[PDB]
């Protein structure tokens, strides 16, 4: 009648130990402060109007990328098989972007990206055109 | 030089010529123009009647086509699915972009270390041969996995 | 030395609670960290609840804790 | 020695000092291997570059401290409901921070070198495990300070307590002599810094509900 | 590490996988899920017929778990009795609470080091079976202790 | 090491007889230590002698305190 518990995994490391503990105290300071900025500044609008979708954006693609913003969005693009295009001066400063997702439309892989550009640049699609366009923003 | 690394980790040129020649005794066609590789498997060596359900046995096969992905360096993978014409044009482009995204899950599951993997399903838009008179039996239902090595 | 006996074994030490996980699910009774609640009501040492041992070398046998009390207890007599 | 009936070393730390450095060497490969496998989880975690502000300015590090007394001696005490203050000021940055600088420890592999010898090199292989293990969670703490002031920096400045970083250019149009030019030149300056504001009728609270059912 | 204390004192894995084995087989019931342990007593073992008084052999009884529950470290423990329909609601109530008082005394008696100890009496409002047959030879005439180890 | 052990074991005991906390008056402010004399007689010297019924002293001060005392920087 030999007692036991179910959860019985790998053994652990201490330095993953001391990591866990940190980022959960990081998580949930991030989680109280998202709660006070949504409830001052409630947001209005959605960048589907600016980014809406079209037959042949549904393929879809999974991703790992740690760069500049220009050669994953030209990729993305020729997948889909649109014309790229660019608008504006490229700062000094490269414009860094950072996706580690799995199984999405590429729709929605143009919309994240467009999320995490913030105020530096900002992604337009014309789907009667076959177009996509990134801008820059007019800053320094 | 005994601590900078000599070769690309894992990979052999023996491994791979080795590998290649054993697909392409069993069945599964692997090409090579230039740089350029393609990787082209029959439907029935993999999934039931024109169902997005593996066989069991077929996780092998996979797991081999995995080991052989590994031996190279990489950008992005391009897997598309193609299939014979049952009932509209509907059913099949949702029957090939549901076997699309099995199959580059479970090679994202395995540790092929690229940056981007495209899928897509075609239906049976692009046939490669004139002769369609089997079913899933047809050589023009297939899966192809295209990529380009990089440096 | 047995820590995990009749149980699988020692699995690893979990330095949160200070403690040792066996094999089954169960908790150790052995500590893995100095940072473990032990129930310590038994200390040795002199001038405990001063400041401590005031280090300057005597030529007599006084010592002098950090607070200017002299203990009598641990000085060596004549 | 205890009852009345009762009353009726130069190998010592060579062995310590052999067995230090070793544990501590042996002990910081492991944690490297241990950092290196988990490398998209910290950069996913620790993400600096969507924490910049509107210039490329690195936001400022503010540190909090709650429910404080002080007993200044004897017959006088002082005490506070909340503190604030600014640990380290906003500046203009070429790149964002990376957790590398942060938490990676330094490696060089030692090749420098019987009866009571084994336990003490073991002895000294414990301390050395030990000491590794207390330097790791110093830098832990030291990142965590860096996250967590930005962090409440952007609290404080979306509940309207500091005042954001005010920035100037100056532009120059095509300048130079004959041996030289430059085409657009532009000067860009912050002329006013981050700082708490002490004016207390201007403050905006947040208050966030919960519907259900 | 010689004078540090290297594990809780009078506690050992063996005796507690021993005392459990032992109490299991004897006809007390002790659970644990998660840390949250249950130890649970029928009250013909303790009891004579309704009355809260105990026989004199049952104190060896509770001599055992009181050598069991001083194996480990706590905060809080609680004693609920329970026991079969007779009279009214009034009487099974009094009688539920002065056998809880009792057994609680002499655990707190013995040495358990614990720092709170709850008691209550529920009378026979929650049964954990549906054959009522017996009297207090009934299994949900009974009593539970309850706790959860501390660290 | 005998009578540390003997203290060690009544530990509780002494808690509840030299209760300091509940002694603490308003602001968290120890209470001065007063001193009783009765019955006083001085022989200054032969020629002159005082003499008094009670006396009372101020042996110490009040003051702040952010902890209360314990009985074992006492006794231990």
């Amino acid at each position: 009648m030999k007692f036991k518990k179910p959860p019985i995994n790998n053994p652990s490391d201490d330095a993953t130990i001391k990591l866990a503990e940190a980022a959960v105290s990081v998580s949930d300071s991030m989680l109280e402060m998202a709660k006070v900025e949504k409830v001052i500044t409630p947001p209005s609008k959605d960048n589907t109007l600016t980014i809406p979708n079209a037959y042949n954006l549904q393929a879809r693609a999974s991703v790992d990328w740690s760069g500049p913003i220009e050669e994953l969005t030209a990729r993305i693009a020729k997948a889909a098989h649109f014309r790229f295009r660019v608008l504006g001066k490229s700062p000094s400063v490269p414009v860094l972007i950072s996706i580690s997702t799995k199984d999405e439309s590429l729709a929605e892989i143009l919309r994240d990206i467009d999320y995490q550009a913030g105020k530096k640049a900002s992604i337009h699609v014309y789907p009667n055109s076959q177009v996509v366009e990134l801008r820059y923003a007019k800053i320094y | 030089v005994p601590k900078l690394p000599c070769r690309v980790d894992g990979a052999c040129d023996a491994t791979i010529i080795k590998m290649m020649t054993d697909l392409n005794k069993k069945g599964i066609k692997v090409a090579s123009v230039g740089q350029n590789y393609l990787i082209s498997i029959p439907a029935s060596a993999l999934f039931a009647d024109q169902s997005p359900r593996l066989n069991w046995a077929s996780y092998s096969l996979l797991n081999e086509i995995a080991a052989f992905l590994k031996q190279f360096r990489k950008i992005a993978i391009t897997v598309t699915s193609y299939s014979s014409k049952y009932v509209s044009v509907k059913r099949e482009r949702a029957l090939t972009l549901a076997r699309s995204r099995v199959v580059s899950e479970y090679l994202w599951s395995q540790g092929v270390d690229s940056r981007i993997i495209f899928t897509q399903g075609l239906g049976s838009d692009k046939p490669i041969t004139s002769y369609t008179l089997g079913g899933d039996r047809s050589p023009n239902a297939r899966v192809e996995i295209t990529f380009r090595r990089a440096v | 030395d047995g820590c995990c006996s009749k149980m699988g074994g020692i699995n690893y030490c979990d330095s949160s609670a200070g403690r040792l996980v066996c094999n089954n699910g169960f908790y150790s009774t052995c500590y893995c960290t100095r940072h473990a609640v032990m129930d310590l009501q038994f200390l040795m040492g002199c001038c405990l609840w001063h400041g401590g041992v005031y280090p300057q070398l005597n030529s007599s046998g006084l010592v002098v804790c950090n607070d200017g009390y002299v203990s009598e207890e641990c000085s060596l007599q004549k | 020695t205890g009852s009345l009936a009762g009353l009726q070393m130069a190998l010592k730390e060579t062995a310590l000092s052999v067995g230090a450095q070793a544990g501590l060497a042996w002990r910081a490969k492991i944690i490297d291997e241990q950092l290196n496998k988990q490398a998209r989880n910290l950069d996913a975690i620790y993400d600096f570059n969507s924490l910049v502000l509107e210039h490329n300015i690195l936001p400022p590090v503010l540190l909090e401290g709650r429910n404080t007394l002080n007993l200044a001696d004897a017959q006088s005490i002082r005490i506070s409901d909340r503190t604030y203050k600014v640990a380290k000021q906003a500046h203009f940055i070429t790149t964002p921070p990376t957790w590398r600088q942060y938490l990676w420890m330094d490696y060089v592999k030692p090749e420098a070198p019987k009866e009571i010898w084994c336990i003490y090199t073991e002895r000294g292989w414990k301390n050395g495990i030990d000491q590794a293990n207390t330097i790791l969670e110093e830098n832990i703490a030291r990142i965590k300070e860096d996250f967590g002031g930005m962090i409440l920096y952007r609290k404080l400045l979306a509940m309207n307590m500091v005042s954001p970083p005010y920035v100037s250019h100056t532009d120059l149009g095509v300048t130079g002599d004959g041996s030289e030019i430059h085409i657009d030149d532009r000067v860009l300056r912050i002329t006013a810094l981050p700082e708490l504001n002490v004016n207390s009728a201007e403050w905006r609270a947040a208050v966030a509900k919960d519907e259900n059912a």
